[PDB]
């Protein structure tokens, strides 16, 4: 006598509460460590609330082989005694035909695509719907926590960036569309992350940043071509072309866009990130603190160049997180 | 004068709608200050419950057809044609995946190449209509494969 | 009317000479020419959108030659090309190529087989037909109507459409010519003058199929309103006006993924109104349980329902599955016949024995299969009938009445009742036997069958118990007078082995092993294979005694000193009393009630809509035939037979074909029951074959029939749900719209009825079973609504397993 009619995930209101409204108003995007509200609808009125509450449990799974050991599968009841710092569910408001349920996730939860399943004593599992779990720069217990609201708005919510190019004495700001909230960017980022098989480490921003940074550098090496060709429309078309092979390729004169693409994928996953430009960067030294430049008697250079050169500028991605595996004091950028 | 469908069918909903169903709003109007008829086709990035036009389901597609009075242009019948086009499975799939106008016109030419015209034929109505069944069945053999 | 001929420019295959060949022809209805060289079936013309959108464009800028003074194809072509060049439709340098094309040989079909067929072509500048460059599309009319002339009025004038492709063209061109006087042309072989000429030429452009273009032009000319306008048209504008009324009264049918007849029949008012508007501006005018109230009305409708299908009732049996079903039902009908014949014989001093029952079963089965409206029924003797007979043989033995002579009168009164019932359509009351009563009756009868099958083995174990020591010399004639070693255990082994082999082959039928045809063939013959295997197994064990099938010596009376083949309605030995002639009505009433309930409920069960029975069943005809045959049988001292539930269900199951779990079709035919009855009659002749068949093998076959008769019973399904958690219940209407405890209460109410019926069976008042069974109908239609809602009863007790 506890058959479910439908489940409303309330994607608009939850996405507004979770700083995810720019992603969608129909798909549920939630940040780890923060409660979100769903409405459960019953086919028939529920006579006695307490036994019915005793008869139901909720399950959250992520990935293709969810397991309790991987922290990719969690089973929790619906009660006021649930651990709000872990997976939990409590009925906040109820009527005879519906339950308003507040669901929490741990601040160290594995990110990615999740399924919510309901188990009603003496019945088979029922899929309530899908949601995507992200890092939470707004939760004090998250590793990507940011102190300031203004820094949160700038390093995660802003799609309108500025990549600084030019020389040290003549800096030209180029408008850049990061587009982290574009519809497919989250799916593309999670698909790229799925090339890493240590899904249990996807709770760690450090591991996620390192895997995506390496994969994106590999893609940049594979897809950027030797030398309109320089017309750019932001990070999202570049990411689409790098992952799918379709679209306008990027040429080697604009290889600095790797930093912007990495910034876009990190920000879409919820890791605070910024593009930094260093002017007069000595690249290709291997740690050596010397640069050899060779000029002819006319003050000109003959060949294509050395391996160790001083670049006019170089772009880089900086990301915000704690460093639990490092000695104390290295949290931040 | 009244529409033909009103005179033939009207002189004498939520249960029938599937759950993951979106809406198409076909807007049809006559504006005498326009030089030519205009078609506006909109696919939203995501389905949306527009407050101005409440529908049983979320809207993904808008057909806007406006223009002046012209010969052979019944705007009601043009809206009926656009709605019938959207109700067809192959065109609707092509419309969800279309990235340009050219793909949408290549779907519309396929629909017209699988469209069958019955001329005025003095046979009794039942036999004349039921003769379309094998012709339609053969014509749509490859369209839905 | 009028005749219209389309000819497309094509190349022959033998000499590669381009020429003109007919493609289709119209006398109102359109005929098409296939590649073989014969005409396809005549059909209403359907046009494509592109055909019509191109015609209008070419007709808008077309070249009209009205009231033209010519009487030759060459002259018409000359004037047409002249007015083409004058209107700048073609360049003057192309006049030589088009006049060369227009005056080629116009081959009718009579020469298609003489030549090597025709292929599409394009007239090129050099006059050489090359191969078209655009992708080809084989004609839909050819693919639909062709793969398999007296109607022309004498005063009618023909129209010839010529379609051809010529790369030497900027755009397609149309020349429409009306002669002042109708003339005979060398292009048309038929002796009808030609009035109108359609010439459609152009290059190979997109969306222009010239065959479809010519089809559209020919259909437009075949339209009466456009033809009448064309006879009176003095300008191109009037023809263009008539084409706008054709395209304005046309009905365009868009594609859909759900083609249906009912959906297409909703457009009848549209078609009629379009025709009305087209002819408005023209001068012309446009050219089984239903109670009827009629005496024997149900009988006639039952006769009119099934007898039209009589030819298929013989042809559809031409499959080995039918032969396997025949072998199955032969034993399934012969063994109960022998057992019941031996019992009644013993219980009636051989007045009615094995031979009478065999002959009656054969004759009644033959006449029912050849005449009955539901041939799948098996007509045989039932337990209730053995009980009533003993009831009468006792009553007659008490009151000094003759047995055979009284039963003779019961039929004389049986026929009176069934005739009045069929006359007033009393078989319409069977519409009130819902699935409730049907499934209670079927499940109870199946349980009785299983219980009797096991009790026979129990009796075998009692006759030859397991002992430490036996008498090695025990008399065997007629039956062993003492216990024998190895008999009961071998009987159990044979019965279990037959049941196991039958079930394993039934599994193998649905299995994924072997080729599908061979696997289905072997699975259909599962019961014959099991019977043969176990018969051979028992045959190769010579020493051990196992009870075999026993048939009488000949077609003679079972007691030659009691009665002959006919019984005197007035008495064999003593004068039969007058009062018993009138007093026989009440026992006849009970017999009629028994036979009626059994046969009607059996017909209901075997003809459920979910079994894919699409040939109909006659409640009035089958009842009449069965009860009348029973009444006639008595005059000859032979039993009254009825449609037994288990045998008929097994016969229907053996004739049912399974799809890819889903019932596909049923081999509805008369040959299987006819051959079963013939073999049952011939059982006396084939004693050497039957004498080597143990009863234990047939006991296993009986157990197989009993357990397989429970498939379609929803009561059996809901009983299994009593022992399943309410999580593994399948998704069916009575599960997902009824609470689980409500469904279990509903099942338990039926279980109460089953227990009440089963107790009554095991009492001396076992002849009251039909009335107590009838008492379920008030329970369902009166008491259940007092404790159930309408939706609950609709889901639980459904006519065709529908969710209300």
């Amino acid at each position: 006598a506890l058959g479910i009619k439908s489940c409303d995930f309330q994607a608009a209101r939850n996405n507004e509460e979770h700083h995810t409204k720019a992603l969608s108003s129909r798909r549920l995007f939630v940040r780890r460590g923060q409660p979100f509200t769903i409405i459960l609808y019953f086919r028939a009125p529920v006579r006695a609330f307490l036994p019915a509450l005793k008869k139901v449990a909720l399950t959250a799974q992520t990935g293709e082989q969810p397991s309790k050991i991987n922290r990719t599968q969690a089973t929790f009841p619906i009660s006021s005694l649930g651990d709000r710092k872990w997976w939990s569910a409590v009925v906040e408001e109820r009527d005879a035909q519906s339950w308003t349920i507040s669901v929490t996730t741990p601040a160290d939860a594995v990110i990615g695509h999740y399924s919510l399943l309901l188990q009603v004593s003496g019945r088979k599992q029922l899929l309530l719907g899908q949601f995507t779990l992200l890092f939470n720069p707004w939760n004090r217990e998250d590793a990507v926590f940011l102190k300031n609201e203004a820094q949160r708005m700038e390093y995660l919510l802003n799609q309108n960036g500025l990549i600084y190019l030019g020389t040290a004495d003549c800096i030209q700001a180029e408008s850049w569309d990061f587009g982290q909230f574009e519809g497919d960017v989250i799916d593309l980022s999670l698909r790229l992350l799925s090339k890493d098989k240590q899904v249990e480490k996807w709770s760690q921003p450090v591991h996620v940043a390192r895997v995506l940074g390496a994969l994106l550098h590999f893609l940049k090496e594979q897809r950027v071509l030797p030398t309109l060709l320089n017309k750019r429309r932001g990070s999202v078309p570049i990411l689409r072309q790098w992952l799918t092979g379709r679209g306008r390729p990027v040429y080697d004169g604009q290889a600095w866009v790797l930093a912007a693409v990495a910034c876009t994928v990190l920000r879409c996953l919820g890791i605070p990130a910024r593009v930094v430009t260093t002017f007069a960067s000595a690249q290709g030294t291997g740690g050596r603190l010397l640069i050899d430049e060779y000029y002819n008697e006319e003050g000109l250079q003959n060949g294509e160049g050395q391996r160790g050169r001083i670049w006019i500028f170089q772009t880089s991605t900086e990301c915000w997180m704690t460093r639990p595996a490092l000695p104390q004091g290295y949290d931040g950028w | 004068h009244s529409s033909l469908e009103t005179q033939l069918f009207c002189e004498q909903i939520l249960e029938k709608i599937p759950p993951d169903s979106e809406a198409t709003l076909v807007l049809v109007g006559r504006a005498d200050f326009l030089e030519q008829p205009v078609l506006g086709f909109v696919r939203l990035q995501e389905a949306a419950e527009l407050e101005a036009v409440e529908l049983p389901v979320p809207i993904r597609f808008l057909f806007v057809l406006l223009g002046p009075e012209a010969p052979h242009i019944d705007y009601t019948q043009l809206g009926r044609a656009a709605a019938t086009l959207m109700s067809e499975r192959v065109f609707r799939i092509d419309a969800y995946m279309a990235q340009s106008r050219g793909e949408l016109l290549h779907s519309l030419e396929g629909f017209l190449d699988c469209s069958l015209v019955l001329p005025p034929t003095d046979a009794p109505s039942e036999q004349a209509l039921l003769s379309l069944v094998p012709v339609q069945r053969e014509l749509l053999r490859r369209r839905y494969q | 009317k009028v005749y219209v001929e389309l000819q497309e420019l094509v190349m022959d295959e033998k000499n590669q000479e381009l020429r003109w060949m007919e493609a289709a022809r119209w006398v109102q209805l359109e005929e098409n020419l296939g590649e073989n060289g014969a005409w396809g079936r005549p059909h209403l013309s359907h046009l494509t959108f592109w055909s019509l959108l191109e015609l209008r464009r070419v007709f808008t800028k077309g070249t009209v030659l009205l009231d033209l003074q010519e009487t030759s194809l060459a002259g018409v072509a000359n004037q047409l090309l002249d007015r083409f060049i004058f209107e700048d439709q073609i360049r003057p340098q192309d006049r030589e190529e088009l006049l060369r094309a227009l005056l080629l040989k116009h081959s009718h079909a009579g020469e298609l087989e003489a030549l090597g067929g025709v292929k599409p072509a394009v007239l090129t500048r050099s006059g050489d037909p090359s191969q078209p460059l655009l992708p080809q599309h084989s004609s839909l009319e050819t693919q639909l109507f062709c793969e398999q002339l007296e109607k022309i009025p004498p005063d009618s004038e023909a129209t010839l459409v010529l379609v051809g492709r010529a790369d030497f063209l900027e755009q397609p061109v149309l020349g429409f010519v009306r002669l002042q006087e109708a003339a005979e042309l060398e292009a048309v072989e038929l002796p009808v003058p030609i009035r109108f000429l359609f010439v459609l030429l152009g290059p190979e452009a997109p969306h222009i199929d010239y065959t479809q273009l010519g089809r559209a032009a020919a259909t437009l000319m075949s339209e009466r309103v456009f033809r009448i306008d064309a006879y009176m048209a003095q300008s191109r504008g009037e023809l263009l006006h008539s084409l706008e009324g054709f395209l304005d009264c046309s009905l365009v049918l868009p594609p859909t993924d759900a083609p249906s007849e009912q959906a297409l029949l909703s457009l009848v008012p549209v078609q009629r109104e379009l025709l009305r508007r087209r002819y408005q501006s023209s001068p012309a005018k446009p050219d089984p349980l239903q109670q009827t109230g009629q005496l024997f009305g149900g009988l006639v409708r039952d006769i009119r329902r099934r007898y039209p299908y009589y030819l298929s009732d013989i042809t559809d049996a031409f499959s080995p599955q039918v032969l396997a079903a025949v072998i199955f039902i032969y034993f399934a009908a012969l063994s109960p016949a022998i057992t019941f014949g031996g019992l009644l014989g013993e219980k009636t001093r051989n007045q009615m024995g094995v031979s009478e029952l065999l002959i009656s079963t054969a004759v009644q089965g033959i006449l029912f299969a050849l005449l009955g409206a539901q041939p799948l029924l098996v007509v045989g003797f039932s337990g209730p009938l053995l009980v009533f007979e003993e009831a009468f043989f006792s009553f007659c033995e008490t009151n000094g009445l003759e047995y055979i002579v009284g039963r003779v009168w019961i039929g004389f009164w049986l026929i009176l009742l069934v005739v009045l019932v069929v006359a007033f359509e009393g078989s319409f009351l069977v519409r009130f036997i819902s699935r409730y009563t049907q499934e209670i009756f079927s499940f109870l009868i199946s349980l009785i069958f299983i219980y009797e099958t096991f009790s026979k083995l129990i009796k075998i174990f009692q006759d030859h118990p397991l002992q430490k020591t036996y008498n090695y010399n025990v008399l065997m004639v007629p039956k062993p007078q003492g216990p024998l070693p190895n008999t009961a255990l071998l009987s159990l082994v044979l019965m279990a082995g037959t049941f196991f082999f039958a079930m394993m082959l039934r599994k193998f039928k649905n299995s994924s092993y072997f080729p599908g045809k061979l696997r289905r063939v072997i699975g259909d013959f599962g019961v014959p294979i099991s019977i043969l295997i176990m018969v051979l197994v028992d045959f190769f064990i010579q020493d051990t005694y196992t009870q075999k099938l026993s048939v009488p010596d000949g077609f003679k009376v079972s007691n030659s000193s009691a009665r002959g083949w006919v019984i005197h309605p007035l008495g064999l030995r003593s004068e039969f009393p007058i009062w018993m002639m009138f007093a026989s009505a009440l026992p006849a009433l009970l017999v009629f009630i028994l036979i009626f309930l059994e046969s009607q409920i059996t017909t209901l069960i075997v003809s459920k809509p979910e079994r894919k029975m699409v040939k109909g069943s006659g409640f009035h005809l089958d009842l009449l035939l069965v009860v009348g045959m029973g009444g006639v049988a008595a005059l000859f001292g032979m039993p009254w037979l009825s449609a037994t539930t288990v045998r008929s269900v097994t016969h229907a199951n053996a004739l049912t074909v399974m799809g890819k779990a889903q019932i596909q079709e049923v081999k509805e035919q008369r040959i299987s029951g006819l051959l079963v009855a013939v073999l049952v009659g011939l059982s006396i002749l084939m004693e050497p074959i039957l004498s080597r068949i143990p009863l234990a093998v047939l006991f296993g076959i009986f157990l197989y029939m009993g357990v397989t008769s429970l498939s379609g019973i929803q009561l059996f399904d809901r009983i299994l749900l009593l022992f399943k958690p309410p999580k593994y219940h399948p998704d069916v209407p009575y599960v997902k719209r009824v609470k689980t405890w409500r469904m279990h209460l509903f099942t338990g109410i039926q279980i109460i009825c089953l227990a009440v019926l089963w107790v009554v069976k095991s009492t001396p008042a076992s002849l009251a079973l039909p009335f107590v069974l009838i008492l379920t109908v008030p329970l369902r239609r009166v008491l259940l609504p007092l404790i159930f809602r309408n939706v609950e009863l609709q889901c639980l007790d459904a006519d065709d397993a529908k969710a209300t």
